[PDB]
RNA sequence: CUUGAGUCUCGUAGAGGGGGGUAGAAUUCCAGGUGUAGCGGUGAAAUGCGUAGAGAUCUGGAGGAAUACCGGUGGCGAAGGCGGCCCCCUGGACGAAGACUGACGCUCAGGUGCGAAAGCGUGGGGAGCAAACAGGAUUAGAUACCCUGGUAGUCCACGCCGUAAACGAUGUCGACUUGGAGGUUGUGCCCUUGAGGCGUGGCUUCCGGAGCUAACGCGUUAAGUCGACCGCCUGGGGAGUAC
């Protein structure tokens, strides 16, 4: 359902220097969190982020 | 990995009629299409050993399918052994 | 089973009287149904009944004396690894004739104290008791 | 013929040669038996850390569906070509065409 | 014959594997300035650097290694083991209905293949490290410990090795036997809101019943109850040694 261009639901998810929130304190069922970190890398690398 | 319109071919064209699955000539040409093509895949790399085990299993089974229609009919296996080329 | 569905079939009566299960269920063969009859003419079970047409299925019914299972072994002794087969002057006594040893004669699947009888031996399926 | 999402940011010194470089690659792909099933541009975004001593891309993204051979000379004229620094190329596993 | 086994049709999850490029963090020197009394370390100095500009700064380079968060009670793989991103090729698994075959099975001595790390050989690569080796002091003497450098190696390609506490110290396959608590991944019914409520599979972690066990424990993923086949054991040491 979500994936990596809506920059919005990852900001959310991350820090500033850019770390992905552990699951242990957002709730994800850790299928979201797989793709979820997908998203977050391929947007780094792509450089939405640091 | 064999696509989909290739098993309907093979199917058909080695099925007594249409969508007969799973008998011993279908299941063999299945099995050797795969092979041949599996065959492709590994002269390029001979460094996928992981992949090459499926392999094994692909060339292991047909064998046995193989050493099934011999025990059990002749004559439709002699005349799948060249029909498909195979026992070379 | 896979390769002794015979076994099985004691393995399933033993577990289920150990579980104090009312009754088990297995697929049916006609030997199986044979050693049935056996046992339910030996007391040893209360009933069976074979339901299915391209699967029959035995319904063996399990028998307590109060708490207690009315068998207490039933061990597989001819097995695909030894086949075992007496004279009828070597049948076994089980249980020094307490419990039945079930033979398979050529006339037939009878106890063991029938096939002394009737002076004919034959291959010994299991030790009931 | 499994979709794609070509993404690839053109920078604001390589902004020169935007359309020439869209057209011709989609010229390619069409006649590559390559149809568009969606196209949109992010405008010229800000990066996050300062990429090649530049800290401006414009952000395109062609994503077409294309055949599994048609792809391979495309990066390859990436990699040759200055016009954009990173093309990444993407898959579906789904059929997904519109857009956001 | 169709229940085992398989073929098919459709989807799901995955650090499964081989390739191909890919980017930063950190990494050292150089490329310069910015700066002059320090850099350095142990049981302690010292050895080694530096005032010839030494460190750090930003600046660009160089090049190799490895991919911090996610990350896990996670996952995949026969096992070894697999973790940045993305593509190509590829393997296996699982779930839902249906179709097809028609016992086509299980296990396997021999055999064959895969197989951590070190190692070897052949070519490379060498940012850090690091057996050897090289300074200092050791300590009862020091070839202690240590710190300072440091080469093989580590990395890549091909070939060899074929070994590990290669371990769940638990062979493979099938069947049957009470529960409770989870995780991961499908899927059906009904909330046709996303979970949901109720199922139903596969994998998996932990308690525990009977049973079993010498005991510890195991306990439906059994070390229970059985069946098929294989491997193996027979007091300790000598010795996994000699031939």
């Amino acid at each position: 359902e979500i994936d990596y261009k809506d920059i919005a639901t990852l900001k959310n998810y991350i820090t500033e220097s850019g770390k992905i929130v552990p699951s242990r304190i957002t709730g994800t069922r850790a299928k979201y969190q797989r793709q979820l970190a997908r998203a977050i890398k391929r947007a780094r690398y792509l450089s939405l982020l640091p | 990995s064999l696509s989909t319109e290739a098993t309907a071919k093979i199917v058909s064209e080695f099925g007594r009629d249409a969508n007969d699955t799973g008998s011993t000539e279908v299941q063999v040409a299945l099995l050797t299409a795969q092979i041949n093509h599996l065959q492709g895949h590994f002269a390029e790399h001979k460094k996928d050993h992981h992949s090459r085990r499926g392999l094994l299993r692909m060339v292991s089974q047909r064998r046995k399918l193989l050493d099934y229609l011999k025990r059990k009919d002749v004559a439709r296996y002699t005349r799948l052994i060249e029909r498909l080329g195979l026992r070379r | 089973s896979m390769q002794d569905p015979i076994a099985d079939m004691l393995t399933r009566i033993r577990n289920g009287q150990a579980a104090n299960k009312a009754a088990v269920t297995m697929p049916s063969s006609k030997l199986k149904v044979a050693i049935a009859n056996v046992l339910k003419e030996e007391g040893f079970i209360e009933d069976f009944k074979v339901e299915g047409d391209t699967k029959p299925e035995l319904e063996l019914t399990l028998k307590y004396f109060q708490g207690k299972a009315v068998v207490e072994s039933i061990q597989r002794v001819s097995r695909p690894g030894l086949r075992i087969y007496k004279r009828k002057d070597e049948l076994p006594k089980v249980m020094a004739g307490l419990g039945i040893a079930v033979v398979s004669t050529s006339k037939g699947v009878m106890t063991d104290r029938a096939a002394r009888q009737a002076g004919l031996g034959g291959e010994i399926i299991c030790y009931v008791a | 013929m499994r979709h794609y999402e070509i993404v690839f940011m053109v920078h604001p010194d390589q902004s020169e040669q935007v359309p020439g470089m869209i057209e011709r690659y989609t010229a390619a792909i069409t006649g590559a038996e390559g149809k568009i099933h969606r196209l949109e541009d992010w405008g010229r975004r800000q990066l996050a850390y300062p990429i090649n001593k530049l800290h401006k891309a414009h952000y395109v993204l062609m994503n077409v569906e294309a055949p599994q051979e048609v792809i391979d000379e495309l990066e390859t004229t990436f990699r040759f070509n200055d016009a954009v620094i990173r093309s990444m190329v993407m898959r579906t596993k789904h059929a997904v065409t519109e857009a956001s």
